[PDB]
């Protein structure tokens, strides 16, 4: 009747706590349109998975040159360290390598993606699936919830560099002036 | 909106409309109306011609509470409208 | 944006394009970035670009304003359906009024279709009609081919 | 009934005693007229931005400021604060909550929620626990609006007039 995380707003109708990190959060209700027209929360939450994953190695990718060395530069000595910089002068050739490997990674991912295969857990591809073998159920839900709270942080944490680099030049309390 | 969630305001049987066709103001009285599209209609001609007859528009003189009060004209001729329909509804 | 923000954008008026400019030159060059000249840029023969994005600024505010008249998921706007079911003149002069036809409109996609190709044909029948009366491009309108 | 504040009339029909502050007061007929729900909601929220103002005034006339600030008078203290920037920060803030409250009136107006005006549920102490507690504060809290409603109009047009010190 009532939303947990906005709990003067309703519930909204297509979250129903069988999801995990289901805080009844859409004042939208893109949820209740998308059920509406016939869908189902595999594909939001897929995507919100792979926002949040590429988020938190962006997080950690934005803030390791600086603050520790940016490799022995061989090649990278030329590139500035200012990561909104540094995207627009790789070279040819590593441009080229790292778009062919996460071209074909998520080439791979789109017919899995795009199935109609009830079995696939969402956000699960297989990377490192050995380790939830000995975890329990509840052990694996609250594990889950930890990396989709960690997905949630990430996005919002690039938003807030992306938008300090590009109007100060320079986060705060970490690295400065770069 | 959809076909089932929509009020029966057709009145081509009778000589005036519902008052559910005025939504928010459905129950505001005539005299409410009347009175408001009377100050309407006089600040909004007021606005407008300080602003384009007693005064010339300009980049440097444009005024925006004379353009705002503009549009208490129209907004002038839909109450009028609605304290007729809400005299005849009888409110 | 500071005269945005303060509300003196007679500032952004201010300093028009001079008669003597010349396109794609700073030499007699403004600094006004919405203007309401009229009449056309005298070297280019075209309107000026300061009016143009003036009148998409104007014209987008209307637009945006008129795109929250109806009802949705809100409560505030406006039903349809009602609306053309209560336009009925008194004592039945246009019979029953608009009633039903938002159901036909609804259902039938061609009646949609029929609206919106008369509506799409009028705007074209405009567009020729005002491209060669005020030409808005530079150069055109010596540009007698095209 | 026959009003109380008006006792030659009767309170229009909304006004039964229902809500806080009913003192029935309305000799125009002006919540008859249109839902008084989204009356008391406006009533509060012009109650909560009032308080807010009049404590901030006061505290930026007498010295309060943050680790930052133009340090001037309350008075042209929106002119700096928005020639420096952080107003419109300010405004992204608030409106964050006023879209969530365009929804929260919407569902409150329609019928999908059982939601009082002016109640986003924030009671972090439970301060309204049983109903007696429920209405007392909430009569409380319409009265502190009502008054610093008039104690920020009061504060604003004497300090726009001669520009002195706090009072
Ligand atoms: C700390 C955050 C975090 C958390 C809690 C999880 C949690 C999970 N991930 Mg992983 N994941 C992460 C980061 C995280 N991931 C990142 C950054 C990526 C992008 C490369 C992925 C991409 C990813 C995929 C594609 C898949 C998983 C899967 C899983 C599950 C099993 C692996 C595991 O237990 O990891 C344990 C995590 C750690 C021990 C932390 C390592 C910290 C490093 C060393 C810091 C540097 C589990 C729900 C798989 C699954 O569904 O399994 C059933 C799966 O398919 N994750
Ligand atoms: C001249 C003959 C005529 C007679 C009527 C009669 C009626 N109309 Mg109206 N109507 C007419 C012409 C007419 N209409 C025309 C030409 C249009 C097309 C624009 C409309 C569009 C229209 C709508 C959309 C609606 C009505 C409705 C009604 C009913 C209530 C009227 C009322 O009390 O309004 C009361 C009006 C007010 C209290 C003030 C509001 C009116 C002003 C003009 C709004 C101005 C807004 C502002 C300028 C916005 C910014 C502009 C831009 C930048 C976007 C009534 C049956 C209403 C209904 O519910 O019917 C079922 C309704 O929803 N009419
Ligand atoms: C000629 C065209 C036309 C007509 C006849 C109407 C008529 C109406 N509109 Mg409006 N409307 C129009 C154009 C028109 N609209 C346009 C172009 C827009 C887009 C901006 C809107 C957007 C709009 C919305 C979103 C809503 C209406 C609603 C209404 C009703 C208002 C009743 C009222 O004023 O009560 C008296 C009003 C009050 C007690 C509260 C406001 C009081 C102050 C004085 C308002 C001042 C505003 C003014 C423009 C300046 C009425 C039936 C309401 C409805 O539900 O109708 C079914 C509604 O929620 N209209
Ligand atoms: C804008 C602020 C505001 C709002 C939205 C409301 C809303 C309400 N008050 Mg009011 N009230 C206010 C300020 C406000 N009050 C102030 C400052 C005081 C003086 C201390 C009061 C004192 C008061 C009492 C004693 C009572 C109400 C009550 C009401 C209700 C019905 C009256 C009505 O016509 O609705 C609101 C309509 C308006 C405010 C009209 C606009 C004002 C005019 C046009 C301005 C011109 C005058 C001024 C010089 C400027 C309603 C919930 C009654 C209640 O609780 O009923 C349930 C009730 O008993 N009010
Ligand atoms: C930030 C934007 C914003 C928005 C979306 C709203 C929305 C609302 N306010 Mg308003 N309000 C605002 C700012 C805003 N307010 C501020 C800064 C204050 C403090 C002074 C108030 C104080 C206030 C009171 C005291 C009351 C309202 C009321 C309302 C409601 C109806 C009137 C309306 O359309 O608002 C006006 C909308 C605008 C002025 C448009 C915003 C223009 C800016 C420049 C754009 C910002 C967009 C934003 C970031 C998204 C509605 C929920 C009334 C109500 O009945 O509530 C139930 C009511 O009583 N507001
Ligand atoms: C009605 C409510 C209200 C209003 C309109 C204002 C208005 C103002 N206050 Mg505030 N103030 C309020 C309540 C209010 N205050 C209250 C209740 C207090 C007492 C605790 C204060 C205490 C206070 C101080 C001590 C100072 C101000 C200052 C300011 C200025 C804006 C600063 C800003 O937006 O940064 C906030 C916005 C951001 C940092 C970004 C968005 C918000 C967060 C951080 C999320 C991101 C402006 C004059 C400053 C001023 O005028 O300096 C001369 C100042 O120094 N106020
Ligand atoms: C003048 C003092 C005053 C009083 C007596 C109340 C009283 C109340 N407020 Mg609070 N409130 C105040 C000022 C006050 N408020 C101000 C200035 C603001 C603006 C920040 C708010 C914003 C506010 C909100 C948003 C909510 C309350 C709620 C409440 C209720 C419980 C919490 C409480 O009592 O906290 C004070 C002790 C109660 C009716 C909550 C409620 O309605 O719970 C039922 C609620 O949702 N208040
Ligand atoms: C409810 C709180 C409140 C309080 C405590 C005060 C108190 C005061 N006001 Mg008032 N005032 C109020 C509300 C309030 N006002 C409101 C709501 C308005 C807006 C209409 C005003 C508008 C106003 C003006 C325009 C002036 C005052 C002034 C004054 C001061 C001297 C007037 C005097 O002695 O008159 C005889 C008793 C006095 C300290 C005067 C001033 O500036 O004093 C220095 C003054 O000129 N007030
Ligand atoms: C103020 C003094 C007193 C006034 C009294 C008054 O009026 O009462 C009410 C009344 C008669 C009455 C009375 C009763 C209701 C029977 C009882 C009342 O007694 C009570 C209630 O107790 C008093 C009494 C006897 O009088 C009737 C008043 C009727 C009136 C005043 C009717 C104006 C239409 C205007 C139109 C159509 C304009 C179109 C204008 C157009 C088309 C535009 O120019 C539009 C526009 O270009 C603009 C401007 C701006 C541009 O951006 C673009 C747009 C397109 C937007
Ligand atoms: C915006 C801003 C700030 C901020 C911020 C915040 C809050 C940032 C937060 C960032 C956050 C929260 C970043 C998470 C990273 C997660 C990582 C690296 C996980 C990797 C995991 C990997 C690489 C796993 C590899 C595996 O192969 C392994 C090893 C085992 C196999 O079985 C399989 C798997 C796949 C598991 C500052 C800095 C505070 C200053 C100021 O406030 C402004």
């Amino acid at each position: 009747e009532r939303s947990a995380s906005i709990p003067f707003l309703k519930k909204p109708p297509a979250l129903d706590g069988s999801m995990v990190g289901d805080v009844g959060f859409d004042p939208l209700g893109i949820s209740t349109t998308i059920i509406e027209l016939g869908g189902d929360l595999r594909y939001v939450r897929e995507a919100e998975l792979m926002h949040g994953r590429q988020a938190m190695l962006a997080t950690v990718g934005f803030v390791f040159p600086k603050l520790f060395g940016k490799l022995p530069a061989e090649w990278a000595k030329d590139i500035s360290l200012n990561p909104l910089e540094a995207q627009y002068q790789i070279p040819p050739v590593a441009l080229g390598q790292i778009a062919i490997s996460i071209a074909i990674a998520e080439g791979l991912r789109s017919r899995i993606v795009f199935s109609n295969d009830p079995d696939y857990v969402v956000g699960d591809h297989g990377f490192g699936a050995g380790m939830l073998k000995g975890k329990s159920e509840a052990q694996v839900k609250d594990m889950k919830m930890k990396e989709l709270a960690h997905c949630r942080l990430a996005m919002v944490a690039i938003t807030g560099m992306f938008f300090q680099t590009a109007i100060t030049g320079s986060l705060y309390p970490l690295v400065d002036k770069f | 909106v959809d076909r089932s969630e929509a009020a029966d305001t057709w009145w081509g049987d009778k000589d005036y409309p519902p008052s559910i066709v005025l939504g928010i103001g459905k129950d505001v009285p005539s005299s409410i109306f009347g009175v408001t599209s009377g100050l309407a209609f006089a600040i909004g001609v007021y606005c407008v011609a300080q602003s384009n007859l007693v005064n010339i528009l300009s980049g440097s003189t444009v005024n925006g509470f004379y353009v705002a009060g503009a549009l208490l004209v129209p907004y002038s001729w839909g109450l009028h409208v609605a304290a007729w329909i809400q005299k005849q509804n009888g409110k | 944006l500071t005269p945005f923000f303060t509300g003196n954008w007679g500032l952004y008026a201010e300093n028009p394009d001079t008669a003597q400019h010349i396109f794609g030159t700073s030499e007699g060059a403004g600094t006004a970035i919405l203007t309401f000249l009229g009449g056309f840029h005298p070297q280019t023969q075209s309107m000026w670009l300061t009016d143009i994005a003036h009148h998409h600024l104007a014209i987008a505010v209307v637009f945006i304003f008129a795109g929250h008249m109806y009802r949705t998921n809100w409560g505030i706007g406006h039903s349809m359906k009602e609306i053309l079911d209560a336009h009925v003149p008194p004592k039945g002069r246009l019979g029953a009024g608009h009633r039903g036809l938002f159901e036909t409109i609804t259902d039938s996609l061609h009646m949609q279709l029929g609206l919106a190709l008369a509506s799409l044909g009028v705007a074209t029948s405009l567009v020729a009609q005002h491209m060669y009366a005020l030409p808005s491009y530079a150069f055109m309108a010596k540009d007698y081919v095209t | 009934v026959k009003s109380q504040a008006l006792p030659f009339m009767d309170a229009p029909a909304p006004l039964d005693g229902s809500m806080a502050g009913d003192k029935g007061f309305d000799p125009l007929n002006l919540s008859g007229s249109f839902d008084i729900k989204w009356m008391r909601e406006a009533e509060l929220k012009h109650g909560r931005v009032c308080m807010l103002a009049w404590v901030g005034y006061v505290a930026v006339d007498n010295g309060f400021y943050v680790p930052f600030a133009p340090h001037v008078s309350s008075l042209a203290a929106h002119d700096a604060a928005v020639k420096a920037g952080p107003m419109l920060g300010l405004l992204l803030a608030v409106g964050a909550i006023e879209a969530i409250s365009y929804n929260a009136i919407a569902e409150m107006m329609s019928g999908e929620t059982d939601r009082r005006p002016g109640d986003f549920y924030l009671d972090p102490f439970n301060l309204c626990s049983t109903p007696e507690k429920l209405e007392s504060m909430l009569e409380k809290e319409i009265s502190h609006c009502r008054l610093a409603m008039f104690a920020f109009s009061g504060v604003v047009t004497q300090s726009a007039l001669t520009g002195g010190a706090f009072p």
